[PDB]
């Protein structure tokens, strides 16, 4: 959460994070969600919104990032590890905006 | 012992066994107990 | 976690394995409870057990647009008593006939 | 009348459900 | 069932009425 | 308008049932 | 019940309409 | 008549809500 607010999150427009709470792979991605969700990246930035997607169904947690580059990112957590998910967001988000 | 599992949106159409063995119990019923059983939960509530 | 797993309750485990925050409430409402969790979005309800019935957000969805328990226990002995109302309704229904026929004949002149 | 109101107080719910439904049906 | 149908569809018109008097009388 | 509420009161339910669908069709 | 329909379509407003008040009153 | 009255008595909100649309379908 740390090396997300050094890097100025005011490039982004809007953050959702769509994920199933009952199945076991899914503490990668709410790992994610409390690193973008705290107070240094939240204040970071105002025009940005951060939406939780909570359904018991849809059985594959994803995380959604928009931002002004025109540019969608969307990194499928499955296998993926909280800090490759944030490493990826800093080198992807960062150096493009 | 343990609790539900917690069915949802996608895919539910699964109701209760307790539901379905009230309304059989109810509809095995001849009229003077229905307005007996009427009566009894008019009272109560 | 081991309290909860040899709990009743033991489904919720996997929804402790983050962090975590445990809403209490005695005498429920819980649509006043997604009402303060809807102004903020990023503030995610996971599970939850409401009147020993375990639910995912969407079931807390669902028991919020609810009536109270005594609107719901006050229709249940309408819709019980429908078949007898419904019987007396429609053995009546065979005299309103002529009624709203020569009403609709007195209504054409 | 009589016998028509004890012949009805006889019947299961769902029997004076489908009564209901063929009263409803023919008149 | 039928057999109700076919009793109550051989009274005149004062004894259906009576029929459903009765009912709302008992039942209500 | 009084014999006829005697001759409509003697009528048996399948009559009223024919009387009232005979009134129906206008 | 043809004479009865006879009866009814000879009838006026004001004798339906007290024809519709009897035989509410009578049942 | 009593065992219905108890089990519609132990019955969570949701649940007897189902009830009264199952109950609001069937009748």
């Amino acid at each position: 959460a740390a090396a997300l607010a050094r890097l100025g999150l005011r490039a982004v427009k809007q953050v959702r994070v769509q994920f199933c709470p009952f199945e076991k792979n899914v503490e990668s991605t709410r790992t994610f969600l409390q690193a973008v969700s705290s107070e240094k990246v939240r204040c970071t930035n105002l025009n940005c919104s951060v939406i939780a997607d909570v359904r018991h169904d849809g059985s594959e947690p994803c995380v959604d990032v928009l931002f002004g580059d025109g540019h969608r990112l969307i990194m499928r957590g499955a296998h993926l590890t909280a800090q490759e998910m944030l490493t990826a967001f800093a080198s992807h988000i960062q150096a493009r905006g | 012992e343990a609790l539900a599992g917690a069915p949802l949106d996608n895919a539910p159409k699964e109701y209760p066994p307790k539901i379905q063995q009230l309304v059989q119990d109810i509809a095995s019923l001849t009229l003077l107990e229905i307005s007996d059983l009427n009566e009894l939960l008019k009272k109560t509530l | 976690k081991p309290f909860l797993e040899e709990s009743k309750y033991q489904n919720l485990l996997p929804l402790f394995v983050g962090h975590n925050l445990l809403l209490v409430s005695e005498e429920p409402k819980v649509k006043e409870m997604v009402r303060i969790l809807k102004g903020i979005p990023f503030l995610p309800l996971l599970g939850g057990c409401i009147d020993d019935t375990i639910l995912s957000r969407q079931g807390f969805i669902n028991y919020s647009k609810l009536p109270s328990l005594a609107l719901v226990q006050g229709e249940l002995v309408g819709g019980l008593t429908f078949l007898t109302a419904q019987t007396y309704s429609m053995l009546q229904h065979q005299p309103r006939q002529l009624t709203a026929l020569l009403d609709q004949y007195v209504k054409q002149q």
